[PDB]
RNA sequence: GCCCGGAUAGCUCAGGGUAGAGCAGGGGAUUGAAAAUCCCCGUGUCCUUGGUUCGAUUCCGAGUCCGGGCACCA
RNA sequence: GGGCCUGACUGCGAGGCCUGCAAGCCGAGCAGGGGCGAAAGCCGGGCCUAGUGAACCGGUGGUCCCGUGUGGAAGGGCCAU
RNA sequence: UGGUGUUGGCUCUUGGUCGCGCCUGCGUAGGAUAGGUGGGAGCCUGUGAACCCCCGCCUCCGGGUGGGGGGGAGGCGCCGGUGAAAUACCACCCUGGCGCGGCUGGGGGCCUAACCCUCGGAUGGGGGGACAGCGCUUGGCGGGCAGUUUGACUGGGGCGGU
RNA sequence: CGUAGGGUUAGGCGGGACCUAAGGUGAAGCCGAAAGGCGUAGCCGAAGGGCAGCCGGUUAAUAUUCCGGCCCUUCCCGCAG
RNA sequence: GUAGGGAAACCGAGUCCGAACAGGGCGCAGCGGCCGCAAAGUCCGCGGCCGUGGACCCGAAACCGGGCGAGCUAGCCCUGGCCAGGGUGAAGCUGGGGUGAGACCCAGUGGAGGCCCGAACCGGUGGGGGAUGCAAACCCCUCGGAUGAGCUGGGGCUAGGAGUGAAAAGCUAACCGAGCCCGGAGAUAGCUGGUUCUCCCCGAAAUGACUUUAGGGUCAGCCUCAGGCG
RNA sequence: UGGUUCGUGGAGCCAUGGGGGAAUCUGGGCGGACCACCGCCUAAGGCUAAGUACUCCGGGUGACCGAUAGCGCACCAGUAC
RNA sequence: AGCCGGUAGCGGGCGUGGAUCCCUGGAUGUCCGAAUGGGGGAACCCGGCCGGCGGGAACGCCGGUCACCGCGCGCGCGGGGGGAACCUGGGGAACUGAAACAUCUCAGUACCCAGAGGAGAGGAAAGAGAAAUCGACUCCCUGAGUAGCGGCGAGCGA
């Protein structure tokens, strides 16, 4: 009796996995606790249509990130300061790296996907890492000027 | 045991032959019938519950059929059931058949 | 008719490289004996015939006899 | 009593005995292939009269007769037991 | 009363066939532990040898062997001595052992959720529990009940005889 | 006996518009080829429970029923506390 | 009907058994002068008898199906009622006695019991009567029980292989070793009874063989009629 | 197990109480076990006049009865009892 | 052209201004009965609601409505019971025959139940069966007492 698993279960399969079980230990247990459904072919297609769209949805969350990727390392956001031969007297965030590049290429950008733990305080040229999507990053290179 | 809900399966008459000697195939002068009279079959009647709206529905059927009703189960997801009784889920669940 | 068995010393029962053991029977020790006991002693085609192997209790085949069981009976 | 042998045959059978039926009994002669005898001939068990059981159902050896569209097969038939 | 359906979860330990592993195989002659045969003067060893230790081990108690900690140029075969059958390496396999994988069946311990009982409280709690009950199928006990059979001749019938 | 005419009068007597007993029936529910078999409450079910009338007179024929005397019950509505 | 033989394939006035040209089984072949008559066969009518049907008619004891009965009787259930009168005198209680306290004794009171006598009531022991009865179970005399396992009214439940039974196979509507009615049904009856106008001819048998057969049958024997032979 | 002529028979076919359990035409069932070959037909959804049966009822007609006959009833009979 | 049933009489009426009488439709239609407001020992008893009647509130009468079950979105629609045989389906004997008796027979008959309708069943091939064929189903004749089935008995029978 071939059905759907709904959980990951012990010794079984991961949720979303058609496996085979005695009918009794299916309609007796697994299904009146929602543990699986029975793998009919009405709620099979149903299953190929939830694999069709999360993959074309993460699939589109990688290609989101692409067209950006691009743009990024293809720039420098010039960030003119007020600074004494090396050492800033206020100091540029993230905030301010995501208000800078909205202002020069108008790029919106999440300043918590930012690897910046600690302001920058000195002057210089800075790459840094943008990770909107896990596994796709971007290396920003932002020129810090007085 | 009376009569499956699903199948309409009821209880046959049938015979009850008794038989003595060896078959023809065998070698022997072949069988005897030393007594024939009636008898039933029924059929393997069993109860099935299941919940539908939240409400227990049992049914008396032929093991035979058992998955029926669980097919049944499922075609009711597209209708239209809570407020209804135990006994007017159990009618509309049957005209599915 | 079909399957499973057996035969081995006088009775009983154990058994690819032995021919076994107990009881009956013989004398010897032992008592008043009836004994038990202790001793040593014999009694085999291992049913028969082919074959196996270096060899035959075995193993194979085939018949003879006797055990069990099964089914049948116009 | 002895020698050689298997007729304690195969395929048939004129004509009779007996007799309600069905059975029972005796049988010369023709053919095949044989035994014995020099030959005439004899031999289809036993000096003779008891030693037996119709049919149905099935077993076994043969025959190659039937084979449910057709070729086979299953299963029957026939001869023998 | 066996099989099976309703009938499920987790373990424990088994057994029967099938494939593979590695061997166990010791009457007499003899080196010593000779399965049956055949091939074959070379298999090996840094791709760890002649000796010390754990043992899986099986030991017929004489011995067989592996993997480990030993171990840093050494083994045993043809030769043969007596064999029905020469020994090394290699292989096709028999009588046997188990290491592993296949279907499997067997018992045993537990569980709850089917099924059963119960709970003034019932989508729930408690107890029994995959047993019991019920379905199809196997064989058996079965005057409790049913249908029947239980001969003729005959100085009447029975008994006797036939 | 035949034909005809006449005769049985109740708020209080007995039963019903009241209660339940065995039992019967039976929304819920359970079971059975069909017919049907069960079944809690509920309904029915009496000579049991409950409930308000005694004495006399009168007819050819009825009388706790008609009449006379003396008593009583329930229902409705009203007034009073 | 015109072709049969063979288990059959098959052959055919033949065929089957067989090696056979053997032998055997079962089969094959009109009167008168082309005209006529007769005929295989077949069709219809009539008659005798046979087969299947209830099969010449009447008759069981019974078997089976579906219903109808517990207003009789048997048991139980619910609710009511009935048992004159007299006799005996258990336990307990009280007081007296006794003893260390008791057991216990006597008296009184008390009113127990499938206790006793006896009507109603419920029975039916012996005898007599009755015997086409007053009566399909009665009458007379006598006799048992009569506070109990008592008797009795009304309302109910249990039924046919089933009830109920202090047990008799008793009783279940005046005959119960399996109720009644209607149905299967005209059951079956190798048995018994019955079988209806006249005349004419002929005319038996009661033996044999076999028979779950013996008082029933099948064949033979014996009777009869038709056609043929002589 | 039933049905059919088919009583287990060589036993198919149609139907199905139990268990196991497919495919969508290059799919499936049948031609009497079974295999091949050759053919026939499309299961697991439903409906469908007419030709058929019967005679409570009405009429037509009898080599049908004629009051013990004909229906149990010619008539106040499913009555009286 | 007569008439007020059988049915005369008493005592009274009607009809050519078309009666009695015959056909069709309509109106009325107590109570019981599927019986259906509820109960009940059929033809009796007792109620709810709306409207009416009386002097009418108690009491009573009159008219209307009120059972259960199924099916469709509280409203509708339908069901119930009966019918001489006949029909389909669900159950289903025995006597008897086999000169005993059990398989077999009687017979899927009698009978019980459900359902149907003027008919019912069946019906447009997953058929037949050998015809290189036919072409739904039903009914009659024939095929045929054939093929076969059968304690290969009695019998049964496409
Ligand atoms: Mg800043
Ligand atoms: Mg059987
Ligand atoms: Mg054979
Ligand atoms: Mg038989
Ligand atoms: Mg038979
Ligand atoms: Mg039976
Ligand atoms: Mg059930
Ligand atoms: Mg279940
Ligand atoms: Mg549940
Ligand atoms: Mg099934
Ligand atoms: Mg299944
Ligand atoms: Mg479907
Ligand atoms: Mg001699
Ligand atoms: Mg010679
Ligand atoms: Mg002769
Ligand atoms: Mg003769
Ligand atoms: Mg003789
Ligand atoms: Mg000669
Ligand atoms: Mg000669
Ligand atoms: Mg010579
Ligand atoms: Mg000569
Ligand atoms: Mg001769
Ligand atoms: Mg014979
Ligand atoms: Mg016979
Ligand atoms: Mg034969
Ligand atoms: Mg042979
Ligand atoms: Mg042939
Ligand atoms: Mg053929
Ligand atoms: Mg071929
Ligand atoms: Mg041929
Ligand atoms: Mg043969
Ligand atoms: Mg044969
Ligand atoms: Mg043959
Ligand atoms: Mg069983
Ligand atoms: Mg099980
Ligand atoms: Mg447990
Ligand atoms: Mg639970
Ligand atoms: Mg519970
Ligand atoms: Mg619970
Ligand atoms: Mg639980
Ligand atoms: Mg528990
Ligand atoms: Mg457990
Ligand atoms: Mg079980
Ligand atoms: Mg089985
Ligand atoms: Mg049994
Ligand atoms: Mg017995
Ligand atoms: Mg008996
Ligand atoms: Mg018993
Ligand atoms: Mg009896
Ligand atoms: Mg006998
Ligand atoms: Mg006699
Ligand atoms: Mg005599
Ligand atoms: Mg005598
Ligand atoms: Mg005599
Ligand atoms: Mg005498
Ligand atoms: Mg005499
Ligand atoms: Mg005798
Ligand atoms: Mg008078
Ligand atoms: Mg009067
Ligand atoms: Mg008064
Ligand atoms: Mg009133
Ligand atoms: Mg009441
Ligand atoms: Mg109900
Ligand atoms: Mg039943
Ligand atoms: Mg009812
Ligand atoms: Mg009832
Ligand atoms: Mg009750
Ligand atoms: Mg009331
Ligand atoms: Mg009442
Ligand atoms: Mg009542
Ligand atoms: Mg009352
Ligand atoms: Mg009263
Ligand atoms: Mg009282
Ligand atoms: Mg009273
Ligand atoms: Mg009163
Ligand atoms: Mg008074
Ligand atoms: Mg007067
Ligand atoms: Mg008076
Ligand atoms: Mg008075
Ligand atoms: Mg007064
Ligand atoms: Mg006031
Ligand atoms: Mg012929
Ligand atoms: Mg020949
Ligand atoms: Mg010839
Ligand atoms: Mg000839
Ligand atoms: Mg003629
Ligand atoms: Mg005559
Ligand atoms: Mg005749
Ligand atoms: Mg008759
Ligand atoms: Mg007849
Ligand atoms: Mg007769
Ligand atoms: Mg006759
Ligand atoms: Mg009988
Ligand atoms: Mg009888
Ligand atoms: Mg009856
Ligand atoms: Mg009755
Ligand atoms: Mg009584
Ligand atoms: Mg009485
Ligand atoms: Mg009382
Ligand atoms: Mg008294
Ligand atoms: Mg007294
Ligand atoms: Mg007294
Ligand atoms: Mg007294
Ligand atoms: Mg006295
Ligand atoms: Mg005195
Ligand atoms: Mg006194
Ligand atoms: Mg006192
Ligand atoms: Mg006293
Ligand atoms: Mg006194
Ligand atoms: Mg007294
Ligand atoms: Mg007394
Ligand atoms: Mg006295
Ligand atoms: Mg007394
Ligand atoms: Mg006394
Ligand atoms: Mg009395
Ligand atoms: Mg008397
Ligand atoms: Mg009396
Ligand atoms: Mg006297
Ligand atoms: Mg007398
Ligand atoms: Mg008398
Ligand atoms: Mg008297
Ligand atoms: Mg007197
Ligand atoms: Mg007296
Ligand atoms: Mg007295
Ligand atoms: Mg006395
Ligand atoms: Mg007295
Ligand atoms: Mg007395
Ligand atoms: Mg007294
Ligand atoms: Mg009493
Ligand atoms: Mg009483
Ligand atoms: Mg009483
Ligand atoms: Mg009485
Ligand atoms: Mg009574
Ligand atoms: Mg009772
Ligand atoms: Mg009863
Ligand atoms: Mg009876
Ligand atoms: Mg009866
Ligand atoms: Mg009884
Ligand atoms: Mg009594
Ligand atoms: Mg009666
Ligand atoms: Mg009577
Ligand atoms: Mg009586
Ligand atoms: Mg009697
Ligand atoms: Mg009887
Ligand atoms: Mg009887
Ligand atoms: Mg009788
Ligand atoms: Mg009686
Ligand atoms: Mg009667
Ligand atoms: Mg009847
Ligand atoms: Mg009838
Ligand atoms: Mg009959
Ligand atoms: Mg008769
Ligand atoms: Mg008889
Ligand atoms: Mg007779
Ligand atoms: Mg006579
Ligand atoms: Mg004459
Ligand atoms: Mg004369
Ligand atoms: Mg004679
Ligand atoms: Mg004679
Ligand atoms: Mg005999
Ligand atoms: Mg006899
Ligand atoms: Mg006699
Ligand atoms: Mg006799
Ligand atoms: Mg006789
Ligand atoms: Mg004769
Ligand atoms: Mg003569
Ligand atoms: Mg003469
Ligand atoms: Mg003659
Ligand atoms: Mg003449
Ligand atoms: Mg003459
Ligand atoms: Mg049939
Ligand atoms: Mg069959
Ligand atoms: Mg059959
Ligand atoms: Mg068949
Ligand atoms: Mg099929
Ligand atoms: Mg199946
Ligand atoms: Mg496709
Ligand atoms: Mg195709
Ligand atoms: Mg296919
Ligand atoms: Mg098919
Ligand atoms: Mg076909
Ligand atoms: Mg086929
Ligand atoms: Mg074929
Ligand atoms: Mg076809
Ligand atoms: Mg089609
Ligand atoms: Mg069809
Ligand atoms: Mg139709
Ligand atoms: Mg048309
Ligand atoms: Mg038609
Ligand atoms: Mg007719
Ligand atoms: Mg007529
Ligand atoms: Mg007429
Ligand atoms: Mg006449
Ligand atoms: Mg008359
Ligand atoms: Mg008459
Ligand atoms: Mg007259
Ligand atoms: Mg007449
Ligand atoms: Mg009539
Ligand atoms: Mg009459
Ligand atoms: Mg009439
Ligand atoms: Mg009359
Ligand atoms: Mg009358
Ligand atoms: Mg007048
Ligand atoms: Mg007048
Ligand atoms: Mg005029
Ligand atoms: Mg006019
Ligand atoms: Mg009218
Ligand atoms: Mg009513
Ligand atoms: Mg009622
Ligand atoms: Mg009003
Ligand atoms: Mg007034
Ligand atoms: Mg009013
Ligand atoms: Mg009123
Ligand atoms: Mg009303
Ligand atoms: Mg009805
Ligand atoms: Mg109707
Ligand atoms: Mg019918
Ligand atoms: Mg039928
Ligand atoms: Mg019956
Ligand atoms: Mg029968
Ligand atoms: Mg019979
Ligand atoms: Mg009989
Ligand atoms: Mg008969
Ligand atoms: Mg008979
Ligand atoms: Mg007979
Ligand atoms: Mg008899
Ligand atoms: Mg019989
Ligand atoms: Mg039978
Ligand atoms: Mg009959
Ligand atoms: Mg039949
Ligand atoms: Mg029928
Ligand atoms: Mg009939
Ligand atoms: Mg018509
Ligand atoms: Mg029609
Ligand atoms: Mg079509
Ligand atoms: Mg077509
Ligand atoms: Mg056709
Ligand atoms: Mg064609
Ligand atoms: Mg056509
Ligand atoms: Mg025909
Ligand atoms: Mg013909
Ligand atoms: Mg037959
Ligand atoms: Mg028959
Ligand atoms: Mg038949
Ligand atoms: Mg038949
Ligand atoms: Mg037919």
């Amino acid at each position: 009796m071939k059905v759907i698993l709904l959980e990951p279960l012990e010794n079984l399969g991961d949720v979303g996995q058609v496996v085979d079980v005695k009918p009794g230990y299916a309609r007796n247990y697994l299904l009146p606790r929602g543990l699986a459904v029975l793998a009919t072919e009405s709620n099979l297609k149903a299953l190929e249509a939830r694999i069709r769209a999360q993959a074309k949805r993460l699939a589109e969350r990688k290609a989101e990130a692409e067209r950006l990727k691009e743009i990024l390392e293809n720039l420098t956001l010039t960030i003119p300061v007020r600074a004494g031969e090396t050492k800033i007297y206020g100091s540029v965030t993230a905030k301010d790296i995501a208000e800078a590049l909205s202002r020069q290429h108008g790029v919106t950008i999440d300043p918590k996907r930012l690897a910046l733990e600690k302001p920058i305080k000195e002057l210089g040229e800075y790459v840094l890492t943008y990770k909107p999507h896990p596994e796709v990053p971007i290396q920003l290179k932002v020129s810090v000027v007085a | 045991s009376k009569v499956c809900e699903i199948s309409g399966k009821r209880p046959i008459v049938a015979n009850s032959i008794q038989r003595r000697g060896k078959a023809k195939r065998e070698g022997g002068v072949g069988k005897k019938t030393t007594g024939i009279s009636k008898r039933r079959q029924y059929p393997n009647l069993q109860k099935v519950r299941v919940r539908v709206a939240g409400q227990e529905i049992t049914f008396r059927v032929a093991a035979s059929h058992i998955p029926k009703v669980y097919e049944l189960v499922e075609r009711a997801k597209g209708l239209k059931l809570e407020g209804l009784s135990p006994k007017e889920i159990k009618k509309e669940l049957l005209k599915l058949l």
